[PDB]
Order: C-alpha cells, then sequence, then structure tokens
C-alpha cells in the first residue's frame, strides 16, 4: 500500500524511505506483488532499464517471486512505451511457454503495443501494416474467449481499437469509434448524475471529453492518404467488424446532444477533412 | 652546433610536456565517466538486482 | 511462369548399370537443378532405361516439384557462413562482399547461378562427389541458414541491435 | 573458472536444445552465472532461476558454504517457430590452447579477419570475452578498451 500511493504520487524519496525502512527495521523484503509495484514505479518514471532489471530479479530469486500475468501485463505496457514489439511478442510466447494464463489485459496491451510500433516505418522496421494486422488478430483472439475481464479493460479496448484505427489513417472508423465512445459516455453520465442535467452541463461535458480520444482522432485525420486502403478492409473478420461499427455509427447519427460530424460516412477530400478537424477541435 | 643542441633539447622538452598534457586531459574523460556512473545509480531503489549480483 | 522464368541446367548425366543374369542392362541417371534466379531453387533426379532424354525429362519435373524458397541476404549471398556435413561431403561456404564472384566448386556454381546466389566463397572437403555436393549444397542452403529477421525475432530483439557494429 | 566446467555447460545446453527440454540446470559458479546472464540479456535463454539439484527454489535461500555444494542455476530454454533459439554453443579458447587477445585483434575479429585461427564474428552470432574476471560481450569489451580472453561462441 505504501508503494502504491508512492507510485501514484511519483515520489522516489518515499520509495527509498519505505523500502529501506522495512528492510532495516522489520526484516521485510518485497515479494512478487511489491516488486511488480516497483516495476510500475520504474515505468511511471520512464526508467525502462531498471524495470527490466527488476523483472529479471523477480524471475531469478524464487518461484514465489516469479512473475505472473499481472507483471507480464505491466512489462507489455513498458514495451508499448518503448515501442518494442519484438520483445512484446517474445514475452507473449513466454506466457504461453511458462503455462501462465493470459487475460483480457494481455491481449489489449499486445494490441496497443503493435499499434504504437506500427506508427513509422523506422520504428516498425518496415512492417507497419503487418503490425497493425497482428494487433487486430490479437483483438480477435481476445474476442474468442471470456478470460478475466477488468472494469477498466473495456475502455482500453476501445482505445486499442482506435489506436489501430488511428495509425492506419482510417478516418471513418476513427470517427465511428469517437462518436460511439462520446455518446455512450455522455448517456451513461447523464443517466447516473445526481443533480439536474442543465446546471451541471459543464461538469458533464468535462467528464465526457477524454483528450486521448480526441488526440487519436486527430492522428487519424493527419495520416489521411486518399490512395490508402485500410488493413481491416481485407479480412473477413476485419471487414465484418468494420461494417458493424460503421453501421452502428450511421444508425446512431440517424436517430439531446449533438456532435458536429459532417453527415457523411467517409471523408473523400482534404477540404472536408480540414472542415471536420476544425469542427471537432 | 649551438643551434642544433638547443633545438634538440627544446623538442625533447616540448614533446614530454605534450604527452603529459594528453594524459591529463584523458583524466577528464575518466572523471566524467565516473560522474555518468553517479547518474546511473542515482535512480536506484536499493533492491538487490541481478546485474549487481 | 514455369517455363519462361525457371532455368534448367543439367548437373549430373551418367550411365549406371544393373547387370542382370542375361546381360548388362544400362540405364541413364540425370540430376538437374531448376531455379528462377530470384530466390527459388530445387533439385530433380531421373532414371530412364531407353534414352537419357526421358531421364532428364523426369528430372526436370522432379526439380519443379521440389522447387523451394531459399533464404538470401541482400538477394546476393548467404546470411552467414555455412559449415555442413552431408553423407561424407564437408561444405564450408562463406558470404562475400558485393562484386565478389562465385569462387566455389563448379557444381555449387551452377546451383548458385540457378538460385540467384551472386556472391559466395567455399571449399569442399572429404568426398567431392557431384551428387552429394549438390544435395548437401541445397540442404545447407535451406536448413543451415537463418535470416537475420528470424534470428532477431527468436531472440526478441530489434534488427538495429542484432546488426553488427562497424570497426576499422 | 574452469574452462572444463564451461565446456561441459556448453555441451549440456547444446544437448538440452537438441532434445527440446524447456528447463535445465548448470553449476552455480560466478563464471556460469555471468555466462547465463549474458546469454539471457541477449535473448538466448528464457529465464534464470536459483535452485538446488532437485529443482528451482520455492522461496529465497541465502547462499552459504553449507548449501553451496547442491546449489544449481536453472536456465529455461527458448524454442521459437519449431526451432531452438540457442542452436549451437562452442568454446573458442580450449583449456589446452587459451586465446588472450588484445583489443586490436578483437576489432580485427569483429571486422572479419581470422586471428589465431579463430573464425571471425558472424552476423547473428555472440562472442563472450572475460576481462579481469568479468564476462562481457566482445562488442562491449572493445567499447571499454579492455584486454581479455576470448572464451566462447554461441550462434
Amino acid at each position: 500500500n505504501c508503494l502504491k500511493y508512492s507510485t501514484k504520487c511519483s515520489s522516489f524519496h518515499d520509495m527509498d524511505y519505505f523500502i529501506t525502512k522495512f528492510r532495516d527495521d522489520y526484516g521485510i523484503t518485497p515479494n512478487k506483488q511489491n516488486l511488480t509495484t516497483v516495476i510500475q514505479f520504474y515505468s511511471r518514471k520512464e526508467m525502462t532499464k531498471q524495470a527490466w532489471n527488476t523483472f529479471d530479479t523477480m524471475k531469478f530469486l524464487s518461484t514465489k517471486h516469479f512473475p505472473d500475468i499481472c507483471t507480464y501485463n505491466t512489462m507489455l505496457r513498458i514495451c508499448e512505451k518503448e515501442r518494442n514489439f519484438p520483445k512484446a511478442l517474445d514475452l507473449f510466447q513466454e506466457i504461453q511457454d511458462h503455462n501462465i494464463k493470459p487475460t483480457t489485459n494481455t491481449y489489449i496491451m499486445m494490441a496497443r503495443v503493435l499499434a504504437s510500433s506500427s506508427s513509422n516505418a523506422v520504428v516498425s522496421e518496415g512492417k507497419s501494416d503487418s503490425l497493425r494486422l497482428l494487433g487486430w488478430k490479437y483483438l480477435h483472439e481476445l474476442e474468442d474467449k471470456n478470460l478475466y475481464r477488468h472494469k477498466k479493460d473495456d475502455l482500453n479496448l476501445f482505445l486499442a481499437m482506435m489506436a489501430l484505427a488511428a495509425f492506419d489513417g482510417d478516418i471513418e472508423l476513427s470517427r465511428a469509434l469517437y462518436y460511439l465512445f462520446i455518446a455512450k459516455k455522455y448517456k451513461t453520465l447523464c443517466a447516473n448524475w445526481k443533480g439536474n442535467i442543465l446546471v451541471d452541463q459543464d461538469t458533464i461535458w468535462k467528464s465526457t471529453l477524454m483528450p486521448e480520444m480526441l488526440n487519436y482522432l486527430m492522428l487519424a485525420y493527419a495520416r489521411f492518404d486518399p490512395r490508402n486502403l485500410p488493413v481491416l478492409s481485407g479480412y473477413e473478420k476485419g471487414i465484418e467488424l468494420r461494417r458493424k461499427f460503421l453501421r452502428e455509427f450511421d444508425s446512431s447519427m440517424r436517430l439531446k446532444f449533438k456532435l458536429p460530424f459532417l453527415p457523411i460516412s467517409d471523408l473523400n477530400s482534404e477540404a472536408q477533412v480540414l472542415a471536420e478537424s476544425n469542427a471537432i477541435w | 652546433l649551438i643551434e642544433a643542441f638547443r633545438k634538440e633539447e627544446a623538442r625533447l622538452l616540448h614533446k614530454h610536456e605534450y604527452l603529459q598534457k594528453r594524459t591529463k586531459e584523458l583524466e577528464k574523460a575518466k572523471e566524467l565517466e565516473l560522474e555518468k556512473l553517479n547518474k546511473e545509480k542515482s535512480s536506484d531503489l536499493t533492491i538487490m538486482t541481478l546485474d549487481k549480483m | 511462369y514455369i517455363t519462361r522464368k525457371l532455368t534448367m541446367k543439367p548437373l549430373v548425366m551418367k550411365r549406371v548399370s544393373n547387370q542382370t543374369g542375361k546381360g548388362k542392362i544400362a540405364s541413364f541417371y540425370a540430376l538437374v537443378v531448376v531455379g528462377d534466379k530470384n530466390g527459388m531453387v530445387g533439385l530433380g533426379e531421373g532414371k530412364s532405361r531407353e534414352e537419357m532424354s526421358k531421364a532428364i525429362f523426369k528430372a526436370h519435373w522432379d526439380a519443379v516439384r521440389n522447387l523451394k524458397e531459399i533464404p538470401r541476404y541482400e538477394n546476393r549471398t548467404i546470411y552467414g557462413d555455412i559449415d555442413f556435413r552431408y553423407h561424407g561431403v564437408k561444405l564450408h561456404l562463406r558470404s562475400a562482399k558485393p562484386g565478389f564472384g562465385l569462387r566455389v566448386n563448379h557444381v555449387i556454381f551452377e546451383i548458385c547461378e540457378c538460385a540467384g546466389i551472386k556472391d559466395l566463397s567455399g571449399k569442399v572437403y572429404k568426398s567431392r562427389n557431384d551428387m552429394n555436393i549438390a544435395k548437401g549444397t541445397i540442404e545447407a542452403f535451406t536448413k543451415a541458414q537463418k535470416t537475420l529477421d528470424e534470428v532477431a525475432l527468436g531472440r526478441g530483439k530489434k534488427l538495429v541491435d542484432v546488426r553488427k557494429v562497424y570497426y576499422s | 573458472m574452469s574452462l572444463v566446467k564451461l565446456a561441459n555447460t556448453c555441451a549440456h545446453l547444446q544437448n538440452c536444445s537438441k532434445v527440446r527440454v524447456a528447463l535445465t540446470s548448470i553449476p552455480y559458479t560466478k563464471l556460469q552465472l555471468q555466462f547465463a546472464y549474458n546469454l539471457y540479456q541477449q535473448g538466448f535463454l528464457s529465464s534464470l532461476q536459483k535452485g538446488s539439484t532437485m529443482g528451482p527454489d520455492k522461496d529465497f535461500v541465502e547462499v552459504t558454504p553449507d548449501n553451496i555444494s547442491t546449489r544449481r542455476l536453472w536456465v529455461g530454454l527458448k524454442y521459437r517457430d519449431n526451432k531452438p533459439v540457442l542452436s549451437s554453443c562452442k568454446l573458442i579458447s580450449k583449456p589446452n590452447s587459451r586465446i588472450h587477445l588484445p583489443m586490436e585483434d578483437m576489432k580485427k575479429l569483429c571486422s572479419g579477419v581470422t586471428i589465431r585461427n579463430i573464425k571471425p564474428l558472424q552476423p547473428g552470432e555472440l562472442i563472450l570475452v572475460r576481462a579481469h574476471n568479468n564476462i562481457m560481450d566482445i562488442n562491449e569489451a572493445i567499447s571499454k578498451k579492455l584486454d581479455g580472453e576470448v572464451l566462447c561462441r554461441v550462434k
């Protein structure tokens, strides 16, 4: 608990004080959970090398200290932050090898890692479309089985999809996902708001607008190439997913609160893209 | 002959000072490397680590 | 695709006898290699009693059937050295600089020419049979060679890290 | 520090790879530990664990002379796409003929020249050099301008 709050406030001195205090006065050394929290600390401070060293030590010390799926998910997050997809794939292979059971977060984090790695040819090693494709495949493997879900995972899943939508320049999917997310957030908050809707409209909208979705949508806009073809277009599962989401967005627009999305399924010209960019901004 | 002897002494002195100077600047590289080790271990949480083992 | 692009070169052409009670029966063995010069090669063998033409015919079909993709570094050479033992032939083959010739045994020369291996330097120790040389050459080309991409992924490393550092 | 023990370890890893065993053990000595760590940091080994002869340790155990005899280092092997990541392992410096190279000849070896009848470094290859009782990758040994003994070659 000490390390949890210290991470949340990002206090390095508090980490040192608590760990040294316990070791010196109490004979207590961090276990697997505390070491995972320490890895999350190192990830928070962008200290990737120390996190990998800690992960190695968790493997080394004992089988009780040996990493489990939670620590592996944290390490996959570190891989995302470093845009290191070969290590993320190798890790996934390790979870399969060590017989550790994946969870929903494992698949979502792998999808996010691949989406981020596919940003540029340089970081993607020239396999950008393949990496976005593999992230989509991991999301499908998620969709197959129930696994263990977490209250937050759903949100991340949307973001993960949007990541794969944003980096591929798929404006229509990004628009559909943005609209669906904003609509569901707004309706959920308004349905579950104690006060009157009108007076607290400022707070409701401030809660509704998640800047990450806006940033991902604008990244989807910026990577617009008219000659581009989405990676999700080719596959049958992919084309079905695209069709479902686009139909849902279309129906939602056809059916209060309003968003300034232009009344078109897709933007085919640069001028309309600029217009919608200004509108959403 | 006077010029030759004086110039030979001069070249020896200057050369020795040159080599000594080069070593003294290389000392700076060593000490800055040691300083870079400080910042490497400034961010340490005191847990024993495999690289340290 | 097959006829226009693939090139066929005979590697072995010989008479093998099976002396039967009545007399010496002589048949024709042919070993050929078919390669598109663009990263696909295969070997074929044929045996015909009446005329070598049929032997080369069946050998050409067999080579077409076993046509396989071959790992290549920069589309000009092997990824690294290959040291391979095949049924008594010891093949030591080394990748080479661009512009380097095919400074290898002749059988290896036709195999590389067919398969598009521009650059190589190698030596054949122990037995020097052309048959075994060709078979072991293809086997060492495909089994004993690993792509830098595959090695890096198996090691979970980026190509920038695995690539060698330049020293001079 | 025996090159004999290190050679035995190298052959043991080769054999373990050929028969596709996930987890095996090696002697728990600092040479072996540094070797396993350098192989692991380069992705060749899946994981390192402490343990005894029977198996990996359940809970942390202090290393003392009392238990040192039965201590073992359990290395987990990687097999990817139906192939072994640690395909082969060799000793360049045999116990008979030990190869101590200065930094210039290590640069020559890394640059493709054959020095003391040592086949030079290959692209996907790893060479380990021991300098002043520390094992390190040959590239790092050159980076630190450290004279050392070249030990082994894992491909």
